[PDB]
């Protein structure tokens, strides 16, 4: 081995393991008793602890706060985020293709080959998409090889940048590596390889970071006020007037005008002027960082109503039908559209079942409206009329007895 | 010399004199484009318009007309001669209360005024400074937790679901029964049916079985032209909407759940006091059976050892106004009035320092 580790151990399993063993031993010196306790519990209950780490943020603020699982989540997350790599490292792990919205088998486990057919279907499915990742995950510093465990046909080869938190540790005979996913994945390239007599897809993947405040709405509100206080004071009197009219409930008229294509077949100069001013307000201080926002959608956005049989997502067939209709598709909103920096459920939309989780590229049109005094309880980011979103992936989760959907989407204009 | 109390709502203005036990005037919060029952006496060349929407003033020109009508036509006083207490919704924007203050001093030239939070006044009407208020009117409903006289803004819940939505829902389900209630005048009729015949069922699914199985729950109502109609399960399906907003297509928490959410947003140390002092005010809390039903729903959500009390006085339709009448007439309140002189010295933003 060299004195300095490589960015990628590749197939050098023996050095990867030894290095990470020394690393586990060094990090033991920086974990307090509670963090060590958190790790032990994770070793014993990893699946449920990871599961909690993926969907904890979607409940009421007070439900999150009083869940005793928060202690484990917080203490383990702190153990990880502390131990930051000082240059990039590549990691390896197997995923279900379903995770990247390929809802069928690439090949069965008893087959050894992957058809060009499947290969091309997978490529078209995972091309040109940013897939959101959450929660705790065990990864390998070396590529799985002959006699390694390989649960699926999809191997992810992920590059992680400098300052990524990684927790090297030992679980009985094995040296492991824990991360908490907090980014989106781009699959730059897929290739078919062979390991121990079977074909696997290897995905060359990298990450895109975004600000995601999740349930930390105070941190998100500080960020918003930080960045949009003078936007609040830089609007023309016309723009401020029209924004406040919009926010005060003028939105319903303005947005229905837009959705009905009023500008074409029923023009109205008064409304057109307001639409223009609001748009110009949203271009005044473009979204200053990649940002995740959340919207609790009415079913009508997805062609459903409250009493639509297909809105019963407690039945898996209805989830499948939703995915077949929407997953991988791009949708457009002729209206201006409200989102929040927070993921928490709220009284006003406590029962809405469809959550949009949207990646907003830096410099997109948009504004943290809640930087205007009067109604900041929304933690609102208003997006521009005519926005287009690519739906990357549909997940589901339980909110009590009710199955709800999370739509991993990206703003593409 | 005598202070005025003007409780401005989405549907009705309640106005009168501090020290009286009831408002002298209650009239509709509408303008014609004329105010109140004048705005509909000639609603031909004109249309009825509601300046206060979901508890918030949205049109200042129209609101000036409402206040004009209040002083000169309803109370027959000069604004220049009376300190005037106005009420506002919880979480009323700060620019709204500044604009209310500006209009009072610069348009009406009042000698003094004050703006009080409606829910705080209704709590005070029952002699309390600590409790959680369910205030439900024509346009909006709030849960407002209050501790030692201070509303707790981070724990306030607002639902845009109230009496007018219940009226409109009743029109629809009566129409599905075989009647036809659709026009603006028919909407007034159905509001009347709602106010006289509706109630909240203690057990809703049970109540729906009963009604399906008997005429035991049916009631009759005589229309203005003498046609007598029947109303059955609509009596309780109508206000059931408050607990189940999906009845009108809304995916919000119902009023029991917003009450619980509000309490859960408060400091743990004060939650027992809130549970023990759930107070109801406003016209849409007048349904027989609503207190019992809330008791049952909150009992299901809260810890089994929790002592829950719902307070629903017979006067609660006017308890915001009554609270204002008591407040404005207190010795220790007199120092709190914003005088015209204070307005001249300090801007409209004087409201924030004094309230
Ligand atoms: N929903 C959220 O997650 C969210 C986030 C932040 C703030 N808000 C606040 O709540 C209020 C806005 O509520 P909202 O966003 O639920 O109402 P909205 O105006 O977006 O939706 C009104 C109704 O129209 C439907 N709709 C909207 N766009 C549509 C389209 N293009 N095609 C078909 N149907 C469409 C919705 O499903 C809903 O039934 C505002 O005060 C806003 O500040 C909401
Ligand atoms: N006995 C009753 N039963 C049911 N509803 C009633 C009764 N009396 C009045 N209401 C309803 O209460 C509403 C009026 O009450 P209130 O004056 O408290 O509201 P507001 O102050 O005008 O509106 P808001 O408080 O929402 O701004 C109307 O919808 C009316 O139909
Ligand atoms: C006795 C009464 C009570 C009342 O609350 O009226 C208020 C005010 C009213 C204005 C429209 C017409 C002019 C009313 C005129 C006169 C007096 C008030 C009527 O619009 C409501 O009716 C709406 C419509 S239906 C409903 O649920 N709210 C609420
Ligand atoms: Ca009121």
């Amino acid at each position: 081995a060299f004195i300095e580790r490589p960015e990628d151990f590749l197939k050098d399993k023996e050095n990867a393991i030894q290095w990470e063993k020394k690393e586990a031993e060094r990090v033991e010196k920086n974990l307090d008793t509670l963090e060590k306790e958190a790790l032990e519990l994770y070793k014993k209950d990893s699946e449920q602890i990871s599961n909690y780490s993926q969907t904890r943020q979607y409940f009421y603020d007070y439900q999150i706060e009083s869940n005793p699982r928060e202690k484990e989540y917080k203490n383990l997350r702190n153990a990880i985020s502390k131990n930051k790599i000082d240059k990039p490292i590549n990691v390896y792990y197997f995923e279900s293709p379903e995770k990247f919205a390929f809802n069928k088998e690439i090949r069965t486990e008893n087959q050894n080959e992957i058809s060009l057919e499947k290969f091309n279907e997978l490529k078209e499915t995972i091309q040109d998409k940013l897939f959101k990742q959450d929660g705790f995950k065990d990864v390998s510093l070396y590529e799985p090889g002959n006699g390694d465990e390989k649960p699926t046909p999809l191997l992810i080869h992920l590059k992680l940048p400098k300052n990524t938190g990684m927790l090297p540790y030992i679980n009985s005979n094995d040296v492991k590596t824990l991360i908490e996913q907090d980014y989106s994945i781009k699959i730059d390239k897929i290739v078919r390889i062979v390991i121990e007599g079977k074909q696997y897809i290897k995905a060359e993947a990298s990450i895109v970071n975004s600000l995601d405040f999740k349930d930390d709405v105070s941190k998100g509100d500080l960020w918003g006020k930080e960045n949009y206080s003078d936007w609040s004071n830089k609007l023309t009197p016309n723009e401020l007037a029209d924004v406040n009219d919009y926010m005060r409930g003028g939105y319903t008229a303005i947005n229905n005008y837009l959705i009905s294509n009023g500008p074409l077949n029923n023009p109205n100069p008064e409304l057109d002027s307001k639409v223009n001013n609001i748009e110009n307000a949203l271009k005044l201080t473009p979204i200053p960082s990649n940002l995740i926002v959340y919207r609790r959608s009415g079913p009508q956005e997805f062609g459903l109503t409250l009493t639509s049989p297909e809105y019963d997502f407690n039945k898996i067939e209805n989830i499948d039908a939703f995915k077949e209709k929407w997953e991988g598709k791009v949708i457009t909103y002729p209206n201006f559209i409200s989102t929040s920096i927070g993921s928490v459920n709220m009284s006003a939309f406590a029962k809405r079942k469809i959550i949009l989780r949207i990646n907003i590229p830096k410099d997109s049109p948009g504004a943290y409206l809640s930087a205007i005094p009067g109604y900041a309880g929304s933690y609102e980011v208003l997006l521009n009329h005519g926005s287009k979103f690519k739906i990357n992936k549909v997940d589901s989760y339980k909110d009590g007895t009710v199955t709800k959907l999370i739509l991993d989407a990206t703003l593409i204009n | 010399t005598t202070a005025l109390v003007c409780d401005n709502g989405s549907g009705l203005v309640k106005a009168g004199f501090a020290g009286d036990d009831a408002p002298r005037a209650v009239f509709p919060s509408i303008v014609g484009r004329y105010v109140g029952d004048e705005a509909q006496s000639k609603r031909g060349i004109l249309t009825l318009k509601y300046p206060i929407e979901h508890g918030i003033i949205t049109n200042w020109d129209d609101m000036e007309k409402i206040w004009h009508h209040t002083f000169y036509n309803e109370l027959r006083v000069a604004p220049e001669e009376h300190p005037t207490l106005l009420t506002e919704a919880p979480l009323n924007p700060k620019a709204n209360r500044e604009k209310m203050t500006q209009i009072m001093f610069e348009t009406f030239n009042v000698p003094a005024m004050y703006v009080a939070i409606q829910a705080v006044l209704s709590l005070y009407a029952s002699g309390r400074t600590t409790g959680i208020v369910l205030d439900s009117g024509d346009g909006v409903t709030h849960n407002v937790p209050i501790y030692e006289g201070y509303a707790l803004p981070h724990a306030i819940m607002r639902l845009d679901l109230a009496g007018r939505d219940l009226t409109d829902y009743l029109m629809k389900i009566l129409t599905e029964r075989g009647y036809s209630f659709v026009t603006t005048a028919e909407r007034e009729i159905v509001r009347d049916i709602k106010e006289k015949l509706c109630y909240v069922a203690l057990d809703f699914e049970n109540e729906m079985a009963t009604a399906a199985s008997s005429s035991s729950l049916e009631k009759s109502y005589e229309l203005p032209d003498g046609q007598v109609i029947t109303i059955g399960n609509e009596r309780f399906r109508c206000p059931e909407t408050l607990f189940q907003p999906s009845f009108i297509g809304m995916e919000s928490a119902g009023i029991h759940e917003t009450t619980y959410n509000s309490i859960m947003k408060c400091d743990i140390d004060i939650r027992k006091d809130l549970y023990a002092n759930n107070v109801m005010s406003g016209g849409t809390t007048m349904y027989p059976g609503i207190a019992d039903r809330m008791q049952k729903e909150i009992t299901a959500l809260a810890p089994s050892t929790m002592k829950i009390k719902i307070i629903a006085p017979p006067e609660r339709k006017y308890s915001v106004w009554i609270g204002g009448s008591i407040l404005a007439s207190l010795s220790t309140f007199q120092q709190m009035w914003i005088t015209k002189q204070e307005y001249d010295e300090a801007g409209p933003s004087i409201v924030h320092r004094k309230c």
